[PDB]
């Protein structure tokens, strides 16, 4: 996510250039500095290391782990979206999709074809 | 930064800091996507001590060395000295051997009657003829 | 004569002689039964009157116009004369040049410690640090 990016942009230890201008940038309803972006990018490190302990917290959807989800995207909703760059974040769901969907068709094309099933 | 803007600022154009970067001479500035070279204040300062290097007289490489320097900061300010000093020191001969030449020159020059005549003795000293 | 001939002779080697030629400074000599060029006291002279175009410093330009006054007896010495006085005049260029940025190497040495610190000022005045 963001934060991975974000890090492996800043991997050779630079770079203000326009990657970053897509990236978090709270709009107060541009070329940004590092410790603005640093900062930007820690309380949602925070939000993250109290939230991903509590999805196992007696279950995915827990009161007080859903409260984290919904308190780590009321953290985001605040905040616009993210470049381009972001397209592949969406190829990561569907090429995992586009995998297991298939999978599910290829199950049923080893299932449906050959012997009679209920549908 | 903006590639215009940073070679106003250093005097320089842009193809010149290609080139210089094509010599391996500063610190590698990045691009950006759409490829516009990522300039600094550090290439700022690099490219304004390459600048006067040559200005002063060091070359491609000494002034790839100076910018080694600044890059440096474990230098030593005695080895940037010493090289000031050796430059001093060609650029003394220089002088010393251009003078030389040039009192050649007028040694010719003020021999010559300048007469507009066939008989200039400038060209059948210099010729090895007769 | 072949180019050994005149080369060893004037003094001049095989590729600055035929860089010469083509580049058609002086006269381009007769031929063989196999092209070698088979050069005359024409040629040494006009490449000894080179060479002391060359070692007087002029350009292979300027120099391949001394060498075409020189067989040109139409030639007069006041334009020859005139053109050692402008040629002077750039060795004063360049000298007063090498003289006036060599003193100010000498107010930098004067300026630096040259003591091995990392805070060599030179660098700093060089590159615009502050
Ligand atoms: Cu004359
Ligand atoms: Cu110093």
């Amino acid at each position: 996510y963001l934060l991975e990016q974000y890090d492996r942009v800043e991997a050779e230890e630079a770079r203000l250039s326009d990657l970053i201008t897509g990236f978090v940038d709270p709009n107060a309803e541009n070329s940004i500095d590092p410790e603005l972006a640093r900062e930007k990018f820690a309380e949602l490190r925070a939000q993250y290391v109290v939230t991903r302990d509590t999805i196992k917290a007696k279950g995915r959807s827990h009161a007080t782990a859903q409260e984290e989800i919904l308190k780590l995207s009321e953290v985001f909703k605040q905040f616009r979206l993210v470049p381009k760059q972001f397209d592949y974040l969406v190829n990561s769901m569907r090429v995992m999709m586009d995998r297991v969907r298939t999978q599910e068709r290829l199950i049923m094309k080893l299932c449906v074809e050959q012997c009679k099933m209920p549908k | 930064m903006n590639i215009s803007d940073v070679a106003k600022i250093t005097g320089l154009t842009s193809k010149a800091i290609r080139f210089y970067e094509e010599k391996g001479l500063v610190t590698p500035p990045m691009r950006s996507e759409n490829g516009y070279r990522t300039y600094t204040q550090q290439h700022l300062n690099e490219l304004t001590l390459l600048r006067q290097a040559r200005q002063v007289g060091f070359n491609l490489e000494e002034s790839g060395e100076l910018v080694n320097l600044f890059n440096d900061p474990q230098r030593h300010s005695a080895d940037v000295k010493r090289r000031t000093l050796e430059k001093v020191a060609e650029i003394e001969r220089h002088i010393e051997e251009l003078q030389s030449m040039r009192d050649q020159l007028l040694a010719l020059a003020n021999a010559c009657p300048g007469d507009d005549s066939a008989d200039c003795p400038i060209i059948e000293n210099l010729s090895g003829c007769c």
